[PDB]
């Protein structure tokens, strides 16, 4: 129920299932363009599973919506984040943790 | 003085107190390096002994008392005599480092009253005594670490927050976390809450490729055209993707600086570039980027073609990619010097150029770069006003400068 | 004139239709040798680096004319200011190929002219004060007649060679590693024992020129009388009132991103605004810029910008209001409905003043402070130490970029293709926002000091096993950017060992120390691959067989997953054989050069070269690598 706008069309009808190892390349800025992950630069695909409640909510809606080769502008909601709390020491109270996806492969 | 006054205070030590301030001051100098290694120590311990008698006596309370007294004002008194205030108030704090630097039998059983101290913190008169005080007094007792908590360091950034930066600060924040030997864990965690997230007054640093732009040789001013096309992006050899902006720029005006104002150079990022292009097509016109969608959302792929244009007389300018509306937006501008093509690109990237060797265009707008090319004028793209030039042997120099389509008939 | 040819002024289009109007006047001017009315009749300055001044020797380089004009070729003191243009002090020493005048102050006649193609050379002696200028090998020579080009000048902070371009020249030089080019360093040089700029060095020399486009600075002295005052009620006053009263641009220090006011009181024209960074109009005009929407149909497609600089125009009491968005506020009046248009834009107060009377300014429905610096409840103004008072200034010294890209072009179709990215490395003040890149601060000691001290703390909050922080760090520093700040052979000395510590203290010492918790206890097992060890060459203490018990590594990567009690374990992870591989590389790299004992060294000294370099490889050793 967040804001996602495809950047680059994949196919759209690839929908990521529960119980799939949905291998991502992704990163993320701030409100204001400032990086606080990459995992582009660490060269590590983020893989995770959906359902089971692992990335916040946000990365959680956004990853439904979207499909294999699909790049997309997760920019997501305070509420849904981390919220007026946010992570002690990366992320402060009231973001908007604008992210930059691309899905590779599923399980 | 503390009352209303008496207009007769014979009672008024300034001369005799600063005099004996900085002769206090030398009495407790610690040594030069530069000195045999034996006399250092026999100077040492008649320094650390000589702390100790004053110590017993409590002069640092008898100190302190003089800079209670003194916190009355911010600049008084018969004002002609107490003129010198800023002077013994800030050779108070440089006598009270004296009283501390060594002993940690001195610093402990003064310690008791940083939260004193960081009260006072706030003055600005002579912080930077204040702050001496505070980085000696942390550095040479690991008591006095375990009394200092978390509304005191909430003030320490505060300070720092106002007055700009300072690598003195810095300093105590560095000996604030590690003591002598052990790293207290409560300030640690207690710093990353506050100084980190906000990216708010330290320095943030990056990496991002560089930017170049281009021109083909011939200024701009019926309604003028260029076509443009792609072959090979290959968006992510980085830990990012690439960028991808055509359009327009001014001539007098922005010399191609890249990163040192504006971020890593761009294209669109000043407001003399005019650019678009982008996978969701939107804009950049000094440092805007809005998202003023296309009918496509489509990429920069690898075959696509560039339709621009901007008509004569009209600060009318709008874009087409393979002959497909782009809904555009920029108007209402302003001329002084011609215009050009401002291709920007920053990967392995390689496309064509459409000049005539035409491939594709929309009618609209009557004027392509080919009839720009009539009296004389030739044609080379070249790297975009260039105050350098690349090369091997010596990149060599290049003039500051060096300078319209209604000519003018004298009226005779 | 529709298909018109004629749409080309009159200097460039053909000149044979003009003959049909040139001959025309030529039979009107034959009539009339016929009736007896017989027809009778700015600059761009090159310093190097400050850090290259050398001090005892007799150092030499040259200089490639190819055009016309002001050469001011020569030495230079290291804080000559880019702005007074060149010669016209103390600081700089050089010589003008042009008009035969020597540069100290001034000038004085001296030499003899240049030519299109010559080759100068410089020479410089320092056992003693005694410049001198050659040109071609003809050395040019005094009113008197002498070899020399200056006399008893100060060796003080050394002494930096600087060409002076003028308006439209074109210049070339060297600085040693050219030894094909040393034209007539040959015939004297030489033979006169002299030095070039590549007597040792490996490098080449990053140069500054300076740049056309203006910055803002602080109030220093640099003036006659330019004065700012911090007084408190709480008001700034000034006053330029001299023989230099040309145009003062006026910015201040910190913005405001997207409640309250901000007052002006003129004593005695005026441009009042509100400024965003990408501002460097520096003049006396009246310009600037704004779009249309695209609103997925057409026929609304009406407003999106109104970005620029703003405008306005006894006491001149003029009050700017603020957010919600911009408006005005004049003397009570209202000159309201301003250009408020912004969604998170950075807004400087400004405003733009020349001189007519002295104190120009006096500054400051609710009051001011707590909408600019962190805490709001802060209801006074207060005045505070970070504010400034920012002048636009000409001129500043900026690098050259050194190694810029790999660009092509082509014809048919003109193929332009490039196949390799470089990257920049950079940073920014976040709260006077202006990106400078990493290898600038070796001239902003102020800045080097500052930052250096971040990074002190920076490796000690993170010090002695704090994976929760050291987690934080890593998506703070992202440790390829470390990968390249590693490798800059021109990065200061004291950021190169404070990147090296960074690196060690997030990733490479809570395993480090932990292995060296252990380094005698010596456990082992008595399985059957320990009876195979020989204790003897029939020594080489890099075996493989190391059956002790040797504590395991374990990572884990800095991810943003909500398992929040899982960072909490080991360490952020990092790539292993990318870092032991460059490490080889750079150890090898770097005593092949300091076997040749250059004056380059990495950082400045060879101790910035070698100590972070052993010690990221001596933490390595131990790590089981």
């Amino acid at each position: 129920g967040v804001e996602i706008e495809t950047i680059s069309p994949g196919d759209g009808r690839t929908f990521p299932k529960k119980g799939q190892t949905c291998v991502v390349h992704y990163t993320g800025m701030l409100q204001n363009g400032k990086k606080f992950d990459s995992s582009r630069d660490r060269n590590k695909p983020f893989k995770f599973r959906i359902g089971k409640q692992e990335v916040i909510k946000g990365f959680e809606e956004g990853a439904a919506q979207m499909s294999l080769g699909q790049r997309a502008k997760l920019t997501c909601t305070p509420d849904v984040a981390y919220g007026a709390t946010g992570h002690p020491g990366v992320i402060p109270p009231n973001a908007t943790l604008i992210f930059d996806v691309e899905l590779l492969n599923l399980e | 003085l503390s009352k209303k006054a008496k207009a007769s205070t014979v009672d008024l030590p300034i001369e005799s107190v600063s005099l004996s301030l900085q002769d206090l001051i030398g009495y407790f100098h610690p040594p030069d390096e530069h000195l045999e290694h034996e006399d250092k120590q026999n100077r040492l311990r008649a320094l650390k002994n000589r702390q100790n008698l004053f110590q017993e006596e409590g002069m640092i309370n008898l100190v302190l008392e003089c800079i209670d007294r003194l916190h009355v004002y911010s600049s008084v008194a018969g004002r002609e005599a107490g003129e010198s205030w800023k002077s013994i108030l800030n050779s108070l704090y440089e006598l009270l480092a004296a009283l501390i630097r060594g002993n940690r039998k001195n610093c402990a059983q003064f310690s008791g009253s940083l939260d004193w101290l960081i009260s006072r913190l706030e003055r600005l008169e002579a912080s930077s005594g204040i702050l001496e005080v505070l980085h000696c007094v942390l550095v040479e007792s690991p008591e006095a670490l375990n009394i200092i908590k978390e509304g005191h360091i909430k003030s320490i950034i505060s300070l720092l927050d106002k007055h700009g930066r300072n690598h003195k600060v810095l300093d105590v924040l560095c000996s604030l976390c590690v003591c002598h030997g052990v790293a207290v864990r409560s300030n640690q965690h207690l710093i990353c809450d506050n100084l980190l997230p906000g990216r708010d007054l330290l320095l943030q640093t990056r990496l991002v490729n560089h930017v170049s732009s281009m021109r083909p040789n011939i200024f701009l001013g019926k309604k003028w055209y260029y076509e443009l096309m792609v072959d090979h992006t290959e968006p992510f050899v980085t830990a990012e993707a690439t960028h991808l902006r055509v359009g327009w720029a001014s001539t007098e005006g922005y010399s191609p600086y890249p990163g040192g104002g504006e971020e890593w150079g761009g294209n669109g990022v000043g407001d003399d570039l005019f650019s678009y292009g982008f996978d969701g097509l939107h804009l950049w016109s000094g440092c805007i980027a809005r998202t003023v969608s296309s009918p496509n959302q489509h990429l920069l792929r690898t075959d696509d073609v560039i339709s621009c244009c901007l008509d004569l007389s009209a600060p009318s300018i709008s874009f087409r990619i393979n002959g497909q509306p782009v809904q555009g937006m920029f108007e209402n501008f302003n001329i002084d010097g011609l215009f050009f093509p401002v291709v920007s690109f920053s990967a392995g990237i390689k496309v064509r150029f459409l000049l005539g060797e035409f491939k594709f265009l929309p009618p609209p707008g009557y004027a392509p770069c080919y009839e720009a090319v009539l009296p004389k004028e030739k044609l080379k793209v070249e790297h975009s006003r260039e105050y350098k030039q690349e090369r091997t042997y010596t990149r060599d120099l290049l003039g500051p400068t060096v300078s319209a389509f209604t000519p003018i008939p004298v009226d005779t | 004139q529709r298909r018109n040819p004629r749409l080309v002024p009159y200097a460039l289009l053909d000149d044979r239709t003009k003959k049909s109007n040139k001959d025309s006047l030529r039979e009107a001017v034959r009539t009339l040798l016929g009736y007896g009315y017989n027809l009778e009749a700015r600059f761009r300055i090159f310093r190097a680096e400050k850090t290259y001044a050398v001090k005892a020797g007799r150092w030499y380089f040259e200089f490639e004319a190819v055009t016309a004009g002001d050469m001011r070729v020569g030495w230079s003191r290291p804080g000559c200011q880019p702005d007074q243009e060149l010669g016209s002090d103390e600081r700089a020493f050089a010589f003008d190929g042009f008009k035969a005048q020597r540069w100290h102050q001034g000038n004085e006649h001296y030499g003899r002219s240049w030519q299109a193609g010559d080759v100068v050379g410089c020479m410089v002696d320092m056992t003693e004060h005694t410049m001198m200028f050659t040109l071609n090998g003809e050395i040019l020579l005094d009113d008197s007649g002498s070899e020399l080009a200056f006399k008893d000048f100060d060796v003080g902070d050394g002494f930096i060679p600087v060409c002076s371009l003028g308006v439209a020249q074109v210049g070339r030089m060297n600085f040693g590693k050219d030894v094909s080019t040393l034209k007539y360093f040959t015939i004297c040089g030489l033979q006169e024992g002299y030095e070039p700029f590549a007597v040792n060095t490996n490098r080449d020399i990053t140069m500054w020129l300076s740049k056309r486009l203006p910055q803002f600075l602080q109030v220093p002295s640099s003036h006659e009388h330019i004065e700012v005052t911090r007084i408190d009620v709480t008001q700034k006053s000034f006053g330029s009132q001299n023989s230099s009263t040309d145009i003062m641009f006026y910015r201040l220090s910190m913005p405001i991103e997207c409640t309250y006011y901000y007052s002006v009181r003129i004593f005695p024209n005026v441009w009042v605004g509100w400024i965003t960074s990408d501002f460097h109009q520096y003049d006396t005009a009246f310009d600037l810029v704004t779009v249309t929407l695209g609103d997925e149909k057409g026929k609304v497609h009406e407003s999106i910008k109104r970005s620029n600089y703003m405008v306005c125009a006894n006491n001149g009491l003029e009050i700017g209001c603020v957010v919600g968005l911009l408006t005005f506020t004049a003397n009570g009046k209202d000159l309201s409905t301003y250009y408020q248009v912004e969604p998170s834009t950075k807004l400087f107060p400004a405003v733009f003043a020349q001189a007519t009377s002295p104190n120009v300014f006096q500054f400051e429905a609710g009051l001011f402070k707590s909408e600019h610096k962190n805490p709001v409840p802060q209801c006074p103004p207060r005045l505070h130490v970070q504010f400034l008072s920012h002048v636009l200034w000409s001129r500043m010294p900026n690098q050259f970029l050194k190694v810029d890209v790999s660009r092509i072009s082509e014809r048919q179709g003109w193929l332009v293709q490039c196949l390799e990215p470089l990257q920049f490395m950079s940073l920014h003040i976040p709260e006077e926002n202006r990106s400078v890149d990493i290898l600038e601060l070796t001239e902003q000691e102020e800045l080097l000091k500052f930052h250096y001290h971040t990074l002190r703390l920076y490796s000690a909050v993170c010090a002695l096993g704090n994976h929760r922080v050291a987690h934080a760090l890593c998506s703070h520093v992202d440790e390829p950017q470390l990968l390249y700040a590693i490798e800059n052979k021109y990065m200061p000395g004291l950021l190169r060992a404070g990147y090296y510590d960074l690196l060690i203290d997030i990733h490479l010492s809570s395993y480090a120390t932990a292995r060296l918790m252990m380094n005698n206890e010596f456990i082992v097992p008595m399985t059957e691959e320990t009876k195979s060890i020989t204790l003897f060459p029939d020594g080489l203490p890099g075996i493989g067989l190391s059956t002790s018990l040797r504590p395991r590594m374990q990572f884990s990567s800095p991810s943003f997953v909500s398992i929040n009690n899982e960072c909490y374990q080991y360490s952020p992870e990092f790539p292993l054989d990318i870092l032991k591989a460059k490490t080889i590389q750079m150890l090898t790299e770097a005593v092949q050069e300091g076997s040749l004992h250059a004056r380059d060294p990495v950082g400045g000294t060879t101790e910035f070269l070698f100590v972070p370099l052993i010690k990221l490889f001596y933490t390595l050793l131990i790590m089981g690598i």
